[PDB]
RNA sequence: AGUCUC
RNA sequence: AGUCUC
RNA sequence: AGUCUC
């Protein structure tokens, strides 16, 4: 049974428009899918977002049929240049396993402390085949896990980083064809 | 007199039984030209697709009934002479998305055959279409994205007088399926990687023709500026350290005409080509008969003192790479009367007794296969 | 060939023993020893059926 | 392992 | 016879 | 059948 402490991977680093307009509208937002690997976002202005090639995030997008927990973790990393008593920002979090508008939330959470703050918590993937469930396929109507942001005032609540931990009993089964990940820098 | 249409057996739940030729289900004829040349797709289609051209006995059976328990068979078909040869590869995976990489390397994970119609005139391969259970269904296969790819891997050595083609029959196997699941933290034995290492290339001549295929294997394959990836190969990527029986499948890819006798042997990425000793080092000395084209070697856990790791930083050079390697040269020399390399590929089938160590960061990228 | 071939029969008297063969013919025996040639079929280089009936 | 072969 | 029904 | 092969 593999296992260490403290390990988890970089799954995806979204940061926010730099020229984002506080006159048009006061927040912007952007989706994580978490099983797919795919990260959506605003016609807010120019976002800045990358999906790292680690262990989980290329495992992810490459199982066909999943089953089992994942842990996540999210980090904002925000403006430090604002001084604490101007802090005026609040990212409201959503998950929903589908991006349809259509579907209610599996969970909400709402953050603001200022300059920083983390949250973690555990979503496990339940599906149709045999507990297994592939990502959005059409046959059982299948989902995924999304995992949304709605950040008022972008320039305060400018990063962020989320990471992923698998768990013991994750299990997975068949091969996703997909076309190569491009390597950066 | 009036019949009870109640009483009637019209609502038969059972999976398809019979002969070969009752179980048959579809055929497809693929086409390959004579100027095939190797990395070519002979067809890349949805696998509903494949199973669904022409109607033959069991084909309303395969869309009218609900759940299919017998593995899916398939028989390929197609004979070349002695002095030729070509390197086929028909894989199946259980989805696609976008506009997916088709090279050997990441298509052979799942379930996938490679053979040479100048030793193999008839091939046959059965599969189980959904690895999480023990039964499929046409409907499934459709909206699942079930793939087939029928690659050319290396093309002709010498090419035929006329344009060729492939014929394969599909039939309702009377095997069952049965599932192969990966738990990701917790590896079976033996673990199934199915990971191509290479296609070697020895040209003719007197060369030793030394090849390097390093062991630290986590990371998917390189490309230029992308990495490719499959699943198994990314279920290893998990761990930091690994170590375990190796068992490689050596195929011959080229004309039984071209003759040549291939060594093995582990060793580190530091010694130079022309180390006259390379065979002190425990090794293996490969040669094909004229109609064998695949042949099995495996390198006891014995030959490493420690596990080694998954990943390596792709730039890491020969000389500072800790890890081992897989070595492969030539012992004599590669004759033929006819021109062409001797080409054979490498696939990492299963690792037996594996013992891994620690989760893995990751790095980023990885080096390019042969 | 690059040259001209040659064909060399041997013939021997045998150790076996000479068997009769005859056909009553509105009383056929079981097996009925026919020899009838059907054909010579070519099948040119090619992806074609080449159907023979 | 599975597939294959026998 | 058969077919059918049971 | 036979012939052949073994």
């Amino acid at each position: 049974s593999i296992s260490q402490q403290t390990v988890w991977n970089q799954m995806a680093t979204v940061r926010t428009p730099l020229n984002f307009d506080s006159s048009k509208q006061s927040f912007c937002q952007f989706s994580v899918d978490l099983l797919g690997g795919g990260i959506s976002v605003d016609k807010t202005g120019d976002w800045i977002t990358l999906v790292q090639n680690s262990p989980i995030s290329n495992l992810l997008r490459v199982a066909a049929w999943k089953k089992g927990c994942l842990m996540v973790k999210v980090v904002m990393s925000g403006n430090a240049a604002v001084k604490r008593s101007d802090w005026a920002s609040l990212v409201q979090v959503f998950l929903t396993n589908s991006n349809s508008t259509e579907h209610f939330d599996a969970c909400r959470w709402t953050k603001s402390e200022p300059h920083s703050w983390e949250l973690i918590f555990p979503i496990e993937v339940c599906g149709p085949n045999n507990g297994f469930e592939m990502w959005s396929s059409e046959w059982a109507n299948q989902t995924s896990w999304h995992l949304s942001f709605l950040v008022d005032n972008p320039k305060q609540s400018t990063t962020f980083d989320v990471l992923l931990g698998i768990s013991q009993n994750f299990e997975i089964a068949g091969n996703t064809l997909m076309p190569a990940f491009s390597v950066p820098q | 007199m009036e019949t009870n249409l109640f009483k009637l057996s019209l609502d038969d739940v059972e999976t398809p039984k019979g002969s070969m030729l009752d179980l048959k289900i579809s055929q497809s004829k693929i086409a390959l030209p004579k100027n095939t040349v190797g990395g070519t797709i002979l067809r890349s289609d949805l696998l509903a697709n494949f199973l669904t051209e022409g109607n033959f006995r069991a084909s309303v059976d395969l869309q009218r009934t609900h759940r299919i328990k017998g593995m899916i068979k398939m028989v390929a078909t197609v004979g070349i002479p002695e002095n030729t040869g070509i390197a086929l590869a028909c894989a199946m995976n259980s989805s696609i998305r976008g506009r997916a990489s088709s090279d050997i390397y990441t298509i052979c994970s799942q379930d996938c055959e490679l053979w040479n119609p100048a030793c193999t005139k008839a091939m046959t391969m059965s599969f189980n279409p959904n690895p999480c259970s023990d039964a499929w269904s046409l409907e499934f296969l459709k909206r699942t994205g079930f793939h087939c790819d029928i690659i050319c891997v290396t093309g002709w050595t010498a090419t035929p007088m006329q344009d060729v083609q492939v014929t394969i029959d599909w039939f309702i196997s009377s095997q069952e399926c049965v599932p192969r699941t990966y738990c990701v933290l917790n590896p079976q034995n033996p673990f199934v990687l199915n990971r191509w290492m290479g296609k070697l290339t020895f040209p003719q001549g007197t060369s030793r023709s030394v090849k390097r295929m390093p062991l630290s294997i986590g990371g998917g394959a390189g490309a230029k500026s992308a990495i490719l990836m499959n699943m198994p190969n990314a279920v290893l990527s998990m761990w930091r350290y690994f170590v375990g029986d190796l068992v490689f499948e050596v195929s011959k890819m080229t004309s039984p005409y071209i003759k040549c006798t291939v060594s093995f042997f582990i060793a580190f990425g530091n010694l130079a080509d022309d180390t006259i000793n390379f065979e002190a080092f425990p090794h293996k000395l490969v040669q094909f008969g004229e109609i064998q084209e695949k042949v099995v070697l495996k390198f006891s856990q014995e030959e490493f003192l420690t596990a080694w790791s998954t990943q390596v930083r792709p730039a890491t050079t020969l000389l500072a790479d800790g890890c081992p390697y897989l070595y492969a040269m030539v012992h004599d020399s590669s004759v033929s009367t006819i021109p062409g390399d001797f080409v054979i590929g490498v696939k990492l089938t299963i690792i037996e007794n594996m013992c891994a160590y620690g989760l893995n960061p990751g790095i980023s990228g990885s080096r390019l296969l042969g």
